[PDB]
């Protein structure tokens, strides 16, 4: 409910609830109401019976995920790079034998970079023994930067988003790809027109306000609208429970909702201490708890943790493969024999 | 002030140092050995 | 060349001596004197504050 | 006086009266010991927040005032069926309107009126920053909660192709074979027989290989679910046991309120045995509770929400913080004190929430109650 | 075994912890952090006397505050408040860009 | 040996077998095992920012 004028006449009225009250259908406004001048100038309102601000709403960002299992950290330009130099040492190392067991070569330095205890060879040739030690550092060196660079890919989180509030400049020379929207004929709807700066904003919000709360929550469930603007303390309460959206931050204008009664009814003084009483007592709190913080989605953006089977992929298959693969060439190699 | 890159997949932009200290250690070691065997008959 | 005060907190007498001066700006003043054809002889100030 | 709300401050020695942007705080000071014939005037000038509301209230309602200090206790405790302090100086003595840093309870509101709330508030708690971390079972947490199972079965599953392709090919036992396995995973630390097979000689690189890839990983995510930890206040809310019984642990709590103001005479009407516990510490003033809190002598502090939240991004480094996400346990505001029933009244109210609808709250907000920790 | 990779892993784990950490905030944001418009009196300002900044600070008329907190302190020139900055006598100095840089 | 086991014990090597050795190698060891974890982190680190 708000104020406007009627019939191209000078008759301005109350349409909405509030204007009901006005007129003798109801004398008294339990619902979540809020405070305002233009509502305070003829209707007397009960000490602030739940305090908060308004508040923003967009749509949670999608993340990245666990890892295809060896995709992030190497190119495959490295594996092979490194696959072949391992027959290149190998053979290097076999000359520098015969100058002056080739297959105990090769097992010699697939071992020193798989870290696998097998193998019995050595470098005879003490031409050969200067190369070893740095072909181990290699080893060393490139599984120590694999790890660090694993590290580096897993703690650095996404881009900006973060609508700030009334200040994102995203909020003042709209774009037409934002679209806003308020319930029509609401307490922030006049909070909006009265002000003078914000006026531009209030032109671009015109033209697309809902009918409703849940018409608005459902339309940015599914994108088809940027934004919304509302109340924190129904807004807070409908991201914990469907944990797909998300508050940003910041506070408009700090009010609170308390209970109307119409002008100068003999029963002010008796509810707003009942009210008071009830504050005091912790009764509201029990309320608050049977009612608002009882269910906790998810939070704290960062999600450092919780990698699972999803890695297991890309690493379980190849030992399986490696399972599968071995009978062949263990056939095929007996049959050699 | 935005955060910093996010590197990806390594590619062979960088490792080229560790790849030519391999190789140079390759040329040394051959070179030595030819010192030592021309040195040995001698 | 730079004619000016001495010791730079100049209640003491200040003695007007000369010392030279380089840096950032009169380099440009040069550039502007050999446009402009015309000569100048600089000196400092007295009180210090701007 | 009130630290964030209510500044007081001493005169210019030079003119007389003291800088623009304040208002004089007359008649402060009276005798002490030889006769009153009051001169009150030891004229000092106030100013902060409450001032500044109280200056654009009386700019957009045509009146005048004067502002005198009070002396008779604090903000006022009703005693001996006799109010103190401020209440008690508008009760009787005809202030006619009190302002500066009032809650609202039932009792004042029994005896004066109220105007509409401009900032929330209510009891709060505060400890010292918890120095240290949460971590019981970090080791535990990363990288699964499964797949080590899946993991132990492959390898119990890769043994039985061990035993059975190293037997027909050209001292070898499941037990020194999974035996090599299970060292070979974590690290090659430990003497083993190694198999013979050529066959088998593949058929294990395969496996370190995943064991390569596996320690680095785990390796890596531990790093990273280290890094970005969470503090965890280490106290629940004013509900805890830990301040229901507090002998029940080793060296009990020692928190305590400076009394007299509305935060105790709310705790005496719930807790009243640990009320009268509290009546051990009663600190003193504010700063000297800080002081306290900075040198082990308490360990929790109990007080108004505003006024700590405004402490808090104050002291230097960030080692004082308020409990939880900065919750509040009985939720109030503050607010204005006029006479019983003078139509003032209303035409007050509706001038403060003016200020609401020209954010004029949020540039004073702004500009006297932010901080610099806790960004 | 198990027992002893984790110790190490742990080991390794929280040396890097420690050296990635950096330290806390001081940033002295501007004409607006709020330990410029309240000076405790800890912060000493500081500017040239008789120089343009006094200039842009007497006729601003918020600032005005801050302005009294810095009249008590200033300096005869430069090169007396780069010296006295360094050595700790004095917190924060303002002054043209072009030469603190 | 030495060598060997600063980076990874990934070589086949022969070990000594006097006590004393025995010891004055396991110092040795621990110097390693210090060595590459600090170097891996730091590695880590640097490559973080
Ligand atoms: C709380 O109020 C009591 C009211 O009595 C204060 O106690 C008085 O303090 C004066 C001067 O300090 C003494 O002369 C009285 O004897 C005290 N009263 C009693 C009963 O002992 C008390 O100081 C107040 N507390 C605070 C923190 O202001
Ligand atoms: C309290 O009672 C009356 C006030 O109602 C007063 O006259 C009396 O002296 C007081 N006595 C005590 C012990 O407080």
């Amino acid at each position: 409910g708000t104020q406007e004028r009627v019939q191209n006449s000078n008759k301005k009225e109350w349409n909405g609830m509030m204007g009901e009250l006005l007129s003798g259908q109801a004398d008294m406004i339990v619902a979540p109401l809020t405070i305002n001048n233009e509502r305070a100038q003829y209707i007397e309102f009960s000490k602030p019976f739940k305090y908060q601000g308004l508040t923003i709403l967009v749509k949670k960002e999608i993340p990245r995920s666990t890892l295809d299992s060896f995709m992030q950290p190497f190119q495959s330009t490295l594996w092979l790079l490194v696959g072949l130099s391992v027959h290149v040492v190998a053979v290097m190392l076999y000359l520098l034998d015969r100058f002056s067991t080739l297959s105990s070569a090769m097992w010699f330095s697939w071992g020193v970079l798989l870290n696998s205890g097998i193998g019995e060879g050595a470098p005879r040739s003490f031409s050969a023994r200067i190369l070893g030690m740095v072909w181990a550092g290699f080893a060393m060196i490139i599984v120590a930067s694999y790890t660090a660079n694993l590290a580096a890919f897993l703690v650095l989180d996404r881009p900006e988003e973060r609508i700030t509030g009334i200040n994102d400049p995203r909020l003042r020379n709209p774009s037409d790809k934002f679209i806003y929207a308020t319930v029509k004929q609401s307490s922030v709807d006049i909070y909006f027109r009265r002000q003078v700066e914000l006026s531009t904003m209030y032109r671009h919000m015109e033209k697309h306000n809902y009918e409703s709360a849940a018409e608005a929550i459902q339309a940015v469930r599914d994108n088809k609208l940027h934004a919304f603007i509302w109340d924190s303390a129904v807004l807070e309460f409908e991201a914990s429970q469907k944990c797909d959206l998300v508050t940003t931050g910041e506070l408009f204008f700090r009010s609170g909702f308390g209970i109307g009664m119409r002008k100068d009814s003999p029963w002010k003084q008796q509810v707003s201490l009942s009210i008071l009483k009830s504050h005091e007592n912790g009764f509201m709190e029990d309320l608050d708890k049977t009612w608002v913080r009882y269910q906790e989605c998810d939070s704290r953006s960062n999600a450092p943790a919780t990698l699972t089977c999803e890695n297991m992929a890309g690493v379980f298959m190849l030992v399986a493969g490696g399972i599968v693969a071995g009978i062949f060439l263990i056939f095929i190699e007996i049959a050699y024999k | 002030e935005k955060n910093e890159v996010m590197s990806s997949q390594l590619d062979i932009d960088n490792m080229a140092g560790v790849f030519y200290m391999l190789g140079a250690a390759m040329a040394l070691s051959l070179i030595t050995f030819i010192s030592e065997h021309l040195f040995y008959w001698q | 060349i730079c004619t000016g005060p001495n010791d730079t907190s100049p209640g003491s007498p200040r003695h007007t001596v000369p010392q030279c001066c380089y840096g950032f700006c009169i380099d440009l003043l040069i550039k502007l004197a050999r446009t402009m054809q015309f000569t100048y002889e600089v000196h400092l100030v007295a009180d210090g504050k701007f | 006086e009130e630290a964030p709300f209510v500044i007081v401050e001493s005169v210019d020695p030079l003119s007389g009266t003291c800088m623009r942007n304040t208002v004089p705080c007359q008649k402060r000071i009276i005798s002490e010991n030889k006769t009153d014939e009051e001169p009150g005037y030891i004229k000092k000038c106030c100013k902060g927040f409450c001032i500044d509301i109280l200056k654009k209230i009386s700019k957009s309602v045509k009146f005048t005032y004067d502002l005198y200090l009070v002396t008779n206790g604090k903000h006022g405790k009703k005693i001996n069926g006799t109010w103190n302090g401020m209440i008690g100086e508008v009760v009787m003595k005809r202030a006619y309107m009190a302002v500066g840093s009032l809650t609202i309870n039932e009792e004042r509101s029994e005896v004066v009126d109220f105007s509409v709330p401009f900032i929330e508030t209510g009891i709060s708690v505060m400890v010292s920053r918890s120095n240290g971390t949460v971590s019981p079972s970090a080791f535990l947490e990363p990288f699964s909660a499964c797949v080590w199972v899946m993991m132990f079965v492959m390898l119990l599953i890769v043994s039985a192709v061990a035993v059975f392709v190293f037997e027909y090919f050209s001292s070898f036992t499941i037990g020194k074979a999974i035996w090599l396995l299970w060292g070979l995973v974590f690290n090659n630390s430990v003497p083993v027989q190694n198999p013979k097979g050529t066959t088998s000689k593949i058929m294990v690189s395969v496996w370190a290989f995943f064991a390569v890839i596996f320690l680095a990983s785990y390796t890596a995510n531990l790093a990273a679910f280290m890094i970005q930890e969470e503090y965890v206040d280490q106290v629940s809310g004013l509900s805890d046991k830990k301040f229901q019984r507090p002998n029940d642990f080793s060296p009990p709590f020692r928190f305590g309120t400076v009394p007299n103001g509305s935060t105790e005479r709310n705790i005496r009407n719930n807790y009243a045995e640990m009320h009268a516990y509290m009546g051990k510490f009663n600190q003193r003033g504010v700063d000297d509770a800080l002081l306290s809190l900075k040198t082990g002598k308490l360990d929790a502090f109990i007080y108004d929400a505003a006024v700590l939240n405004y402490m808090a991004g104050r002291d230097e480094g960030c080692k004082l913080v308020t409990i939880g996400s900065g919750k509040v346990f009985a939720s109030t505001g503050y607010g204005i004190a006029i006479q019983k029933d003078s139509g003032w009244k209303r035409q007050v109210d509706l001038a403060i929430l003016q200020l609401f609808g020209d954010g004029e709250m949020e540039e004073l907000e702004a500009l006297w109650l932010t901080g610099i920790c806790h960004n």
